[PDB]
């Protein structure tokens, strides 16, 4: 009858991915703006 | 002299000035004012703790061995013995640090009988307390804590039918009838015995290796996981140095340290005894042969048969971070000895947030706690393979990777929200900040490592492939499933490093 924790259990038992994953960038050699 | 330790006759046996044995109780008064020593009340604690556990293998070794039908008399003699190896039989060890020890018993009983067997008799004990004795996905390993001393118990079957109460495993030909699992077990305690008996004096070594250990874990140039030498690999440095230097004190050994290794001609092994062949035909390290080990950049070769080499997992960036630790810590040694720098500079902390201009931010999320554990440990383990990836652009010229992991908990507000804290967008959420396990058995759990990079150098960078490389090899974990579990890896530069990695008072890049 508690509704916040069937929803945590919900949230546990859930079967849809977590997360996702993208490629990563580093910009310039950094000659302009340097420290 | 008399004496020839190691395989070259040593620098220089001249004994301690006044100076230097004045400097080496100034360096063991130093160490002491960092509780370095434990205490005699828990070293005495220690000891009647492995006694204790001495007399469970014998309980332990007997009832299952009249399981399978022993006699009255080769039950009773069928004994079985518990070593220990690591910092506690190196005697250089600090207060709280856990034993490793290792159960020996023959081969009538198996592994299968090493969980089933013992783990209830350690419960039952009534000084067992949070006893995590995992069945084995990597070497049968146990560990908990007796009477509040941590213990972690390694099993080997030997193919001998009875294991004396008074056993040495110095004997190469123990090593036959065992499974090689088991081997690289016994492999542990032999090359503890081995580097404590090559040594001329063991006090020296013992107060030398102290300085050095702390040093290295002053600097993050410890953990073995990501490419730095371990306990091991150091104890044998530091053994190397006492054999060249018989009569000389510990501050003379730790001073001598950094300047013989860092001009050392790599990759010439160190060695603490000539390389002995053993009865089992199995790979000795020979670098003319093998073109695995001749790739090795500072090899260790352990003195115990077989002959294998510690720091095979040192990369080209570790290798070059350790080599420059080690200059900046010789400078440092020298200016100690004209007494123009007290020993407490040599131990200063690593300067890592403040070397390199990008750092590349490796989290690893988790729903819950229990899970976050398993998978913060395997993410990390798979963190020298992509240093090794990252090392084959040389767009980079340096991946150093870091020691330890933040872990922050977040504490998310909806569904779509906990999403967006699994990737690599984070907005502005509360993130507390934890160390282990909670609750004693929507938040989500991260764990963050990272890694320095220098650029070779045009207009841009990529290394998308290394960072798919190293989702896959993680994800490959058998133990894994992405409903629960996530890994992903962005970039930052000085000026967007977060709060956390600097302590109070710390001045941030602002380049």
């Amino acid at each position: 009858i508690s509704l916040p924790l069937l929803k945590q259990d919900d949230w546990l038992s859930s079967s849809k991915p977590f997360g996702s994953s993208t490629p990563n960038v580093v910009i310039e050699f950094d000659s302009d703006d340097d420290g | 002299t008399t004496k020839q330790w190691g395989i070259t006759p040593p620098i220089s046996t001249a004994p301690a000035t006044e100076q230097e044995n004045a400097l080496n109780t100034a360096l063991i008064n130093e160490l002491k004012n960092q509780n370095l020593f434990e205490s005699p009340a828990e070293s005495e604690k220690r000891v009647k703790v492995l006694d204790e556990l001495q007399q469970i293998t014998t309980e332990f070794v007997k009832k299952v061995s009249l399981a399978k039908h022993m006699n009255e008399k080769m039950a009773n003699e069928a004994g079985g013995k518990i070593f220990t190896y690591g910092s506690y039989r190196l005697g250089v060890y600090g207060p709280g640090s856990d034993i490793d020890t290792l159960v020996v018993v023959p081969k009538h009983v198996s592994r299968d009988n090493f969980f089933q067997d013992l783990e209830p008799m350690l419960r039952e004990r009534e000084e067992v307390t949070d006893l995590a004795a995992v069945p084995d996905a990597y070497v049968p390993i146990i560990k908990f804590k007796f009477l509040g001393i941590s213990i972690d118990l390694i099993f080997a079957r030997l193919s001998v039918p009875r294991v004396p109460r008074d056993l040495e495993l110095s004997d190469n030909n123990l090593l036959k009838g065992v499974e090689e699992r088991c081997v690289l077990s016994l492999n542990g305690t032999r090359v503890t015995d081995q580097i404590l008996q090559l040594v001329p004096n063991r006090a020296v070594f013992k107060h030398a290796l102290r300085a050095i250990k702390f040093w290295a874990q002053r600097r993050a140039i410890y953990a073995n996981v990501v490419g730095f030498p371990g306990g091991v690999a150091w104890a044998m440095m530091v053994a190397r140095i006492c054999q060249l230097y018989p009569n000389a004190v510990s501050s003379v050994i730790v001073a001598k340290f950094f300047r013989i290794l860092h001009q050392w001609n790599w990759p010439q092994p160190i060695l603490l005894k000539p390389i002995e062949d053993g009865p089992l035909q199995v790979r000795i390290w020979n670098p003319k042969l093998y073109p695995s080990d001749k790739a090795h950049r500072m090899p260790i070769i352990t003195p115990a048969y077989p002959s294998m080499c510690a720091t095979h997992n040192i990369t080209l960036s570790t290798q070059t971070i350790i080599l420059r630790e080690m200059v900046r810590a010789g400078e440092i040694a020298d200016q100690i000895m004209v007494k123009a720098l007290p020993w407490s500079a040599l131990f200063q902390k690593h300067d890592f947030f403040h070397r390199y201009k990008h750092y590349l931010t490796i989290t690893a999320a988790a729903k819950t706690a229990e899970a976050q554990l398993k998978w913060a440990g395997l993410v990390e383990s798979k963190l020298r393979h992509l240093v090794t990836r990252l090392e084959l652009v040389d767009a980079i010229a340096l991946a150093h990777p870091f020691n330890k992991g933040f872990d922050k908990v977040y504490n998310c507000s909806s569904e779509e929200e906990a999403q967006q804290v699994a990737s690599g967008v984070t907005l502005e959420v509360a993130y507390e900040s934890t160390d282990h396990e909670k609750l004693a058995n929507f938040p989500v759990y991260t764990t963050t490592c990272y890694i320095g990079l220098e650029l070779e150098k045009i207009k841009r960078l990529d290394i998308s492939w290394p960072t798919q490389e190293f989702y896959e090899l993680c994800k490959k974990w058998d133990k894994y499933d992405d409903t629960l579990m996530n890994v992903f890896i962005k970039n930052t530069k000085n000026t967007a490093l977060p709060d956390e990695v600097f302590e109070p008072g710390e001045e941030r890049p602002k380049a």
